[PDB]
């Protein structure tokens, strides 16, 4: 019995198959991801993409900047983490203005693990990608706002 | 492709190079018609890349300049002032 | 008011920030 | 003049149990390479991207991402263990292009059915000076 | 693509070819020496610019040359 | 099967035809000069037996005879050490006073007004002071009088010549065959038991006899001259009987197992002698007792002749599972036939092993007056921190040498090393990722407070009193071994060492000799800068080991060799692609590792450790603790430390200490030199070697053997060797005269 | 005097310097025995440098404000013991150094291995050349007049 195998069988491609690569609960959950929903809209992974992101944010801005011993804290804390998600967005829209264009279809893979056809992820077109970024930044603006109520706006007994 | 130790077809040159999706869900959309019926309708205005990159563009520009422009002593130390006599250098001042 | 206030975040965060991006646009893609 | 082998799918590949050294995204859009060879015997050899792999009987089909790494591959075939071996470039399109022995004879031994490229009928010294190439596109050597 | 370049003082002594580690060189029949050979270049555009060549080359100055060029994602031998 | 002594006859004739021949090993060599590039390849390749020939038996048995050459250096080393100490030192007169005397045993002759090197060192005397700890360890042995060292200088002289001896009778009358070198499971049955566990009973039998009865009488009070003799305590026992009652029936608790009534020599005390400051010698002894029980029962492990024992090849076959293969199959036959194998385990471990042994020593002096004696504790640790970097640096060196010229799968294939070179991409990539984390944090960290305290914000810098960053694991570690004696090691009195806590502070003549050592956030940021520069130099030697054979960028680069220059600037540019290069990078990440472990440390020491007490118990540390305050940032390090202590060695000139100065400029230079070889390259030397060779034809004075520019991998050993010089010897000179003048 | 500077023997800095000197000296003598070795040696020390400011005083040498002396190389008859007459010592032993290597080189040219006589020194013939250095100030004018000490044809 050996755990490492080469990829699909295929021990001419430059990676292998290992636990922490492949396993059973692993690969579910990485395909369970909005990044990999790939029959889903981009627009809404986008938007739970982004609405993760921007609540993470707001934490270490609040919490660690320099205005957090003033009674501010929380309202520059979530300040800066939505100029953060701003700043994300705007690398989001050139990054895809840059890597894709209209007339052209996508670049995911159209292939699965066994071999059979499927239709290529949307996300990696044009408009696929515009749709993703906008819905990215509009999550993570609302989760900024989210987490800033959350706390600060409502007390809510944390730590 | 696959027959026994094979691995390499002209047939299916996307299998041979290993042009595969590791972790591609393929599977219908988690979120019921009502969510998403509300997201794509109130996030709708966002999803062009010449617009929202403008706006994205002007709108945070504008917000740093009024932020900036109208911040209060107790926020930044710089525009607050010195509060302090000013010393003498050592023979100018 | 203070024109320094409006200008230095203006040539540091948004100058910058709009030059970079235009010049990645125009360097990395084909024309 | 040398009819080229036919690159032959179906033919066993080597055992080998996997590397991080194989193929990446540039052989899926790009390009790769294809390399043959016969080993009359079961051995175990040097793979040129990872550790050590054992040639089944018969024909082996290998394939890789670089032409130096096929020509490292052959030189080592050829010179160990005493094996003859073509290899191929193969395009996304689905096209393949024997590459060498390109006539059939090793490039080493002087073929009568070759034409002279890039042979330059003077000594390296007889080069003109940039000045008397300058404004106009060409090279001092390429003359 | 690199240019490499084949000078008529090559005297065929075939060392430049088993150097190549692109198989970029060849021998072909000529008639200005004792061994009726020279090297050709015909498949520069696989060349990597090693001058792994010109380190084989016993005629004083070189009988071929290498010139460094444009570089393309064959020449700078890149495997990603 | 069995295992006996097997050599050959004559297999080389001593003679002198090989000396007129310069390089009789290389064929080409031996022809003769043609370049001034053969004169260096001579010397480049002299020690490289595994290139002059190809058999195991010739290699093995020039090993053989070359370590027999390099003991006897050694033991000529020796003998001038203890000569040096006999004649031309003030030992005895350190002996009678140690606090007082500083100890000295060089003097220098009167020639060029040179003499103001010998300084005034106390005891009568003037000479140049010593910090090599040789005084402690004759004190700690026994050694009182002058004439034991005189005889042991004769003694070691002696055996130096023994040793050379041996290494020409082995090497020319008889030369021991293959068979013999392979015969390991008795080679490592004899060291663990034949040389280590016999060394430290014998050593223990030493000090329960001369150690122990005549420190005893040191400590007393006694005048060194009128101890017994060291033989004395051996013909009468009473005389040890007085010191130690138990002496008085003799060998017969031992046989009885009434071990307890040896309980006065051989106890468990712990901590240090509060009257020398050292470990308790009655604690020493019986550590090497123990030590030589254990080593002796473990050199009885592998079979030899006699059917018990255990083969080497079934324990490493008989490990092996599911993620490994057939993993330990085929190892035992990889390190019996190639010795760049054994080299590079025996030199990480020995490295390794120098390091920890720094480290212990400074935990808890083991010598009597040693831990009042700053400069030598400081110097020691330094010594012996820079000796295991290069041997660690050496192990990856020897690895890839093995790597590129041994490895062979189809004759010696082994499964863990295949997976190893499998996956090298994703060891090395992850190797880099953790490098790059590391040093953003670490050093990051020491940014962000500089800026910090640069914009006048002291309360976000990362320091004790704004942002803390408690080592809480180090911390509670500590903790848990100070509580130790007693509550969990019961048998012990006082904890291994006093820098775990228990306050106890011990100091000895007037000086702090040792005292619980505090870990707050300077030493956590100092600790994360050690992982970083750990982690990248071994990123560095790692990937030069895994590498060595073939890469994505050159498939073939083991036809190439270990030692090459490149591959051409094909590729983009393939400069600095061989394992010797790697090696090369890896002198300088641990040449950048170690200074720093060594200025922590010596900071460290100064700041809260080093200092002297007074009579109300106010400790006065040489540095008044300002190391926890200003060593978070990079400022304070340049002048709190760099700044403040490069005074004493700058200020050196007019005194004793001058020559200290001298070598710190001297230092300087050779270092700023190196860089001369470091940033360019060979063609321009030989462009203008080539007009001054011209200038030498136009007066018929050009040599006849042409003279060439250095090779490019010459040009980066001379670089490196003289950036380690340089740097290093500055080191060296700022920390002896900083500790001589402030010790 | 020349360049504003004092002769050491009258200058007053100097004399300050050479008491400050032996008293420093002399600070460390005080603390041995009178008659042990090393009082022996710092009193050997003290005599030396007493011997060293004399002499300096003696040869009349420049002191300048610094009170240490000065070396004139201008040419000034003065102080041709400066710089002159140890420059045309140097002159004449480092032509003397050159002389022997070139004739030891241009003996050495004409066998058939030559590298051979130049790592392995054929002491020998080193032993007959190196008194050619006596007299190489003649040897290499009329070697020079002669026409064959350049290489012509190059
Ligand atoms: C006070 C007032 C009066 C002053 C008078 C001063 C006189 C000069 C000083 C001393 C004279 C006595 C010297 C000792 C007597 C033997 C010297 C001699 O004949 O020894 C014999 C040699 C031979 O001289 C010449 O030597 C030349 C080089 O030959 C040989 O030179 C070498 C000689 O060992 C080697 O053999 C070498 O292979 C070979 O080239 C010539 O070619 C001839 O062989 C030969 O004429 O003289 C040598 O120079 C030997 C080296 C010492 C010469 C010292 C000259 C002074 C400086
Ligand atoms: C060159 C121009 C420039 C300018 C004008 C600033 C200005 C500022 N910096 Mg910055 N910085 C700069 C360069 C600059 N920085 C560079 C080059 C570096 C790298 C070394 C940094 C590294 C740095 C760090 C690590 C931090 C700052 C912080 C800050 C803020 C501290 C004062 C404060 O508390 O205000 C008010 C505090 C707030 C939290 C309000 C946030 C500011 C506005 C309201 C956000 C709105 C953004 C808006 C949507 C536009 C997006 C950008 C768009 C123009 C593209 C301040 C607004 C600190 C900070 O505040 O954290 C964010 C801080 O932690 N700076
Ligand atoms: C090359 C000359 C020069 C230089 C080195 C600077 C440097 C500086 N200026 Mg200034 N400025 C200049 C010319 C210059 N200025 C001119 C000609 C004017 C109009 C009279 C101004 C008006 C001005 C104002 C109102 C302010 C500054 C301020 C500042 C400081 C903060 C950064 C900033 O606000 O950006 C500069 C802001 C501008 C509005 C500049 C616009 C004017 C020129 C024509 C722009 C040049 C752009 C051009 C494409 C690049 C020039 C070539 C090369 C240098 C790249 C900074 C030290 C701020 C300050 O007071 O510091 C606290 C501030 O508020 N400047
Ligand atoms: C005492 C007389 C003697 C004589 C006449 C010879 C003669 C010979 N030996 Mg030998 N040998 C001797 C003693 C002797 N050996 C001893 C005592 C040892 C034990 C170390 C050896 C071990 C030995 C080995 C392993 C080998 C020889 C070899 C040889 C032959 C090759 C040339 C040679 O010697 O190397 C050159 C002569 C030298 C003097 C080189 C210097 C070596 C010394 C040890 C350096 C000292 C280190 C120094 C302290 C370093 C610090 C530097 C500092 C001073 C700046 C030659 C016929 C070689 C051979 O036979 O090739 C097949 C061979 O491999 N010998
Ligand atoms: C790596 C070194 C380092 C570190 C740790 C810090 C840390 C800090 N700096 Mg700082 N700084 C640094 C270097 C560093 N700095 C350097 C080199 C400079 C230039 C000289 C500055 C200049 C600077 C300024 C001017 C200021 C700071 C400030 C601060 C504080 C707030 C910053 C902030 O909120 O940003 C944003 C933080 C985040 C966005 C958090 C991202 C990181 C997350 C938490 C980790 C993610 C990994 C995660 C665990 C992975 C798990 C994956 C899993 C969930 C799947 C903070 C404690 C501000 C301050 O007030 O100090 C108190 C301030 O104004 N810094
Ligand atoms: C009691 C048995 C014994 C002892 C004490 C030693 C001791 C030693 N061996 Mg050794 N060895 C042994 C058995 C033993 N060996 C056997 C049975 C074999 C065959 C398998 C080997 C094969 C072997 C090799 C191949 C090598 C050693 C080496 C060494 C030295 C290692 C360096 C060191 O630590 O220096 C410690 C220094 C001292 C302890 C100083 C005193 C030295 C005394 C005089 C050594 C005498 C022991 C010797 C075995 C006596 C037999 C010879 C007799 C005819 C006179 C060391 C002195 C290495 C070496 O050459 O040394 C540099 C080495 O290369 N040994
Ligand atoms: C017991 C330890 C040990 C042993 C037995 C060996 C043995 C060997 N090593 Mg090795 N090595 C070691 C430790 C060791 N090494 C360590 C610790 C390092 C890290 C620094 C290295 C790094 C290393 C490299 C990079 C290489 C070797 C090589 C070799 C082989 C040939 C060495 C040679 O003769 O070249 C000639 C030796 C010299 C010319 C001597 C160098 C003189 C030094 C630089 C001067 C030292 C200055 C001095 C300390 C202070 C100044 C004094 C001065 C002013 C007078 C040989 C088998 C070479 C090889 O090819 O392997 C097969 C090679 O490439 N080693
Ligand atoms: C968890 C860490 C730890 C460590 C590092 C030690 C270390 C030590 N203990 Mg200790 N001990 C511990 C936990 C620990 N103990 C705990 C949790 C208890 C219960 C509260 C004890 C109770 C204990 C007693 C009663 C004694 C020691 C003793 C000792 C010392 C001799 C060890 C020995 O007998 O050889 C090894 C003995 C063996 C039988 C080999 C088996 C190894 C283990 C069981 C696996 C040694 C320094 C002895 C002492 O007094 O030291 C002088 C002793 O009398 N310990
Ligand atoms: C006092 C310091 C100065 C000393 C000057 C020494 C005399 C210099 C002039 C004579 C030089 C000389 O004759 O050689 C002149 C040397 C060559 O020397 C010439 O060589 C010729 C060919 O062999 C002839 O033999 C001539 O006789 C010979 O003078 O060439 C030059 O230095 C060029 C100067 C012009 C001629
Ligand atoms: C007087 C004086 C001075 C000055 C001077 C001058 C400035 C002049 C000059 C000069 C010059 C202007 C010189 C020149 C030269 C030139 C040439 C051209 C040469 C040559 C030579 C040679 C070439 C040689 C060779 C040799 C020899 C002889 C030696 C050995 C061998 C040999 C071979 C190496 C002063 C004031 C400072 C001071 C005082 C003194
Ligand atoms: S430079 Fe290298 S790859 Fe190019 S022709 Fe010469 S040997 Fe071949
Ligand atoms: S190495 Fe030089 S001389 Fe020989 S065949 Fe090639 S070009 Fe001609
Ligand atoms: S610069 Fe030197 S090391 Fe780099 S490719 Fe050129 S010859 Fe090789």
């Amino acid at each position: 019995y050996q755990v490492v195998q080469p990829i699909n069988g295929d021990p001419f491609i430059g990676s292998l198959e290992t636990p922490v690569t492949s396993s059973p609960l692993v690969a579910w959950y990485l395909s369970n991801l909005p990044g990999y929903r790939t029959a889903v809209n981009p627009l809404l992974r986008g938007i739970e993409v982004g609405l993760a992101h921007g609540f993470l944010l707001v934490g270490p801005f609040v919490k660690a900047g320099p205005l957090r011993n003033t009674e501010i804290a929380g309202q520059a804390g979530s300040l800066a983490a939505g100029g953060l998600v701003v700043i994300l967005s705007i690398c989001l829209t050139i990054y895809g203005i840059s890597s894709f264009n209209e007339g052209d279809p996508s670049t995911a893979p159209s292939l699965t693990l066994t071999g059979r056809k499927k239709q290529p992820d949307q996300l990696q077109t044009a408009d696929g990608w515009a749709k993703f970024t906008g819905g990215f930044f509009f999550g993570g603006i609302s989760g900024v706002t989210w987490a800033f109520f959350l706390l600060y706006v409502l007390d809510l007994p944390y730590f | 492709y696959g027959d026994k130790s094979v691995y390499f077809d002209l047939e299916d040159l996307g299998n041979t190079t290993g042009q595969w999706d590791l972790y591609g869900s393929d599977a219908p959309s988690p979120y019921n018609s009502l969510q998403s019926k509300f997201f794509e309708t109130f996030a709708a205005p966002f999803t062009k890349r010449g617009l929202l990159l403008k706006f994205l563009i002007l709108g945070g520009g504008s917000t740093l300049a009024y932020f900036s422009a109208t911040a209060s002593g107790d926020i930044l130390p710089i525009k607050k002032g010195p509060q302090l006599p000013p010393q003498l250098g050592p023979r100018l001042g | 008011i203070n024109l320094p206030s409006l200008f230095v975040p203006l040539v540091g965060l948004l100058f910058p920030a709009v030059a970079m991006a235009s010049l990645f646009l125009h360097v990395e893609k084909r024309l | 003049g040398f009819t080229p082998p036919e690159l032959d799918p179906n033919t066993p590949s080597p055992i080998f149990g996997g590397s991080t050294g194989g193929l990446l995204r540039k052989a899926q859009v790009e390009e790769f390479y294809v390399i043959t060879w016969e080993s009359p015997k079961e051995q175990i050899f040097e793979m040129p991207t990872g550790g050590a792999a054992i040639m089944r009987e018969g024909p082996n089909l290998l394939k890789l991402a670089r032409k130096e790494q096929c020509l490292a591959l052959g030189t080592r075939l050829r010179s160990k263990y005493k094996i003859k071996y073509q290899f191929y470039r193969v395009f996304p399109s689905g096209e393949v292009q024997y590459l060498h022995p390109k006539d059939g004879v090793y490039p080493e031994k002087v073929n009568p059915g070759r034409q002279g490229v890039g042979v330059n009928f003077r000594s390296i010294g007889k080069n003109v000076s940039p000045i008397e190439v300058k404004f106009t596109g060409k090279q001092p050597y390429d003359l | 693509s690199h240019s490499v370049k084949i000078y008529d003082t090559c005297i065929g002594c075939t060392q430049c070819v088993r150097a190549c580690p692109t198989d970029v060189l060849e021998m072909i029949p000529w008639g200005g020496c004792k061994a009726k050979q020279i090297a050709s270049a015909p498949r520069t555009e696989d060349c990597v610019g090693c001058k792994r060549c010109e380190s084989a080359c016993p005629t004083d100055f070189l009988s071929v040359r290498v010139y460094l060029w444009h570089e393309t994602t064959r020449s700078m031998g890149l495997a990603y | 099967p069995e295992v006996k002594i097997l050599v050959d006859r004559d297999p080389i004739k001593t003679s002198f035809e090989q000396w007129a021949k310069p390089g009789h090993f290389s064929r080409t060599i031996a022809k003769g000069p043609d370049t001034t590039t053969w004169i260096w390849n001579l010397h480049a390749d002299a020690h490289d037996f595994d290139s002059h020939t190809s058999d195991l038996e010739e290699i093995s048995r020039k090993v053989f005879s070359a370590h027999f050459g390099q003991l006897s250096i050694i033991f000529l080393w020796l003998s001038g050490m203890y000569f040096h100490g006999a004649r031309f030192s003030n030992y005895e007169a350190w002996l009678n006073d140690p606090t007082h005397i500083r100890p000295s045993a060089q003097v220098v002759w009167p020639i060029v007004g040179q003499e103001i090197l010998n300084g005034d060192v106390g005891g009568g005397f003037r000479g140049i002071q010593i910090t090599s700890g040789f005084f402690q360890i004759w004190r700690a042995s026994g050694i009182t009088s002058e004439l034991q060292l005189y005889c042991t200088a004769i003694g070691a002289l002696v055996f130096a010549a023994l040793m050379l001896f041996a290494g020409w009778f082995h090497y020319h009358k008889a030369a021991p065959k293959l068979v013999w070198f392979q015969d390991v499971e008795s080679m490592l049955n004899h060291h663990l038991a034949g040389l280590l566990g016999l060394g430290s009973l014998s050593w223990a039998g030493h000090q329960v006899h001369v150690s122990l009865p005549i420190n005893q009488f040191l400590n007393a009070g006694v005048d060194p001259k009128e101890i017994p003799l060291p033989h004395e305590f051996i013909l009468n026992r009473d005389l040890l009987a007085q010191l130690y009652p138990s002496f008085a029936e003799g060998a017969t608790p031992f046989f009885t197992l009434n071990w307890s009534k040896y309980a006065d020599f051989l106890t468990f005390r712990g901590g240090l002698d509060p009257l020398t400051g050292g470990l308790w010698l009655t604690d020493i002894a019986h550590h090497h007792l123990a030590i030589a029980i254990l080593f002796l029962i473990a050199g009885h492990m592998y079979r030899t002749n006699w059917g018990i024992g255990h083969g080497i090849k079934d324990i490493l076959e008989a490990h092996k599972g599911p993620f490994t293969g057939q993993g330990h199959k085929g190892l035992y036959e990889i390190l019996t036939t190639s010795w760049h194998a054994q080299l590079s385990i025996n030199l990480a471990m020995l490295g390794s092993l120098t390091i920890i042994v720094a480290h212990h020593m400074y935990a808890m002096p083991p010598y009597p007056y040693l831990a009042t004696d700053y400069g030598t504790q400081l110097s020691l640790f330094t010594h012996h921190m820079w000796i295991g970097g290069f041997l660690i640096v050496g192990a990856a060196a020897h690895a890839a040498i093995f790597m590129v010229r041994d490895y062979d799968p189809t004759t010696r294939y082994n499964d863990l090393l295949d997976r190893v070179l499998r996956h090298r991409d994703a060891i090395i990539s992850h190797l880099n990722w953790v490098c790059i984390f590391l040093g953003f944090h670490s050093f990051g960290l020491y940014i962000h407070n500089d800026t910090m305290s640069a914009l006048g914000r002291p309360q976000d810098m990362f320091s004790d009193t704004a942002i803390q960053l408690q080592p809480v694991f180090a911390q509670w570690i500590q903790n848990t071994h100070a509580l130790a004696p007693g509550t969990t090691a019961p048998g012990a009195t006082t904890s291994t060492s006093l820098t775990w806590g228990g306050g106890d502070l011990v100091s000895v003549g007037g000086k702090v000799a040792l005292l619980p050592i505090p870990l707050g956030t300077a030493d956590f940021l100092v600790h994360h800068i050690h992982a970083f520069t750990i982690h990248v130099t071994v990123l560095i030697l790692l990937k030069g080991v895994l590498f060595a054979r073939s890469s994505r960028l050159i498939p073939d680069k083991a036809n190439l060799g270990f030692r090459f220059p490149c591959d051409g600037p094909g590729r983009g540019g393939t400069c600095q692609v061989s394992a010797w290069d790697h090696v090369f990078l890896g002198l300088f990440w641990m040449y950048n590792a170690i200074s720093v472990v060594i200025f922590h440390f010596s900071w460290k020491m100064q700041s809260d450790v080093w200092g002297s007490i007074n009579d109300q118990g106010v400790v006065t540390h040489i540095t008044g603790g300002n190391f926890a305050q200003s060593s978070i940032t990079i400022n304070g390090w340049l002048r709190d430390f760099l700044w403040a202590q490069a005074s004493q060695v700058i200020q050196s000139y007019g005194s004793s200490l001058s020559a200290y100065g001298l070598f710190f400029l001297g230092a300087h230079f050779v270092w700023a030199f190196s860089l001369m070889f470091l940033f360019s390259g060979r063609g321009y030397w030989q462009e203008l070697i080539e007009s001054i060779v011209w200038a030498h034809n136009k007066l018929k004075v050009a040599p006849a053997t042409q003279p060439r520019a250095l090779s490019i991998v010459q040009g980066r050993a001379v670089g490196v060797t003289h950036y380690l010089l340089g740097g290093i010897a500055t080191t060296w000179a700022f920390f002896l005269a900083r500790i001589i003048a402030v010790g | 005097d020349i360049a504003g500077l004092t002769p050491c023997k009258d200058s007053k800095q100097f004399a300050k310097r050479e008491k400050q000197s032996i008293k420093k000296l002399e600070s460390s003598l005080k603390l041995y025995a009178p008659d042990s070795a090393p009082a022996l040696a710092i009193n050997a020390t003290i005599e030396k440098t007493k011997r060293r400011f004399d002499n300096y005083g003696k040869q009349g040498l420049l002191c300048g404000a610094d009170g240490l002396p000065h070396l004139i190389v201008s040419g000034d008859q003065r102080h041709w013991g400066e710089f002159i007459t140890p420059g045309i010592l140097f002159l004449y032993i480092a032509g003397w150094i050159g002389w022997v290597g070139r004739s030891y080189l241009i003996a050495i040219r004409d066998d058939k291995k030559p590298t051979q006589k130049e790592i392995i020194i054929d002491v020998p013939l080193a032993t007959g050349l190196v008194f050619r250095g006596f007299s190489w100030p003649i040897a290499a004018y009329r070697e020079l007049l002669n026409g064959e000490l350049v290489a012509k044809d190059v």
